[PDB]
């Protein structure tokens, strides 16, 4: 009768990894299908509560598993900081992530997988 | 709450 055994709860896709910091130890997230919001909120997929992160900071869009995830900045106080070339990426302007590809939001330091690797 | 500013 639960809400989720009605469903089919797809598996996850991607990986998240956030390196240890000011703001503490190493963390893995799952990342699945559709929209993965990175945000201070608690319902975010990425859920990142430290007061430099933007309620709603960024977006990682998975489309398919055959097809690259598409990272935007949502207009985030502290900026999300891309190295593929290095730069603030401005919000809107889409991002594809590439396997390994190293991420900043605000100052947490982050790296998408891929499952397949 | 508001989103805090880094200083650098």
């Amino acid at each position: 009768q639960s809400s989720e055994s009605l469903r089919c709860n797809v598996e996850p896709v991607g990986r998240l990894h956030i390196f240890s910091g000011a703001h503490g130890p190493e963390k893995d997230f799952p990342l699945h299908l559709g929209k993965n919001v990175v945000g201070r909120m608690p319902d975010c997929s990425v859920a990142l509560p430290f007061p430099s992160i933007s309620k709603q900071h960024a977006e990682i869009e998975i489309l398919a598993w055959d097809k690259a995830p598409i990272l935007r900045d949502c207009g985030s106080l502290n900026g999300t900081q891309i190295l593929r070339p290095p730069k603030v990426l401005s919000p809107g302007v889409s991002h594809r992530l590439r396997d390994q590809e190293l991420i900043l939001f605000a100052d947490l330091l982050c790296q998408y997988h891929r499952l397949d690797v | 709450e508001d989103t805090q500013m880094i200083d650098w």
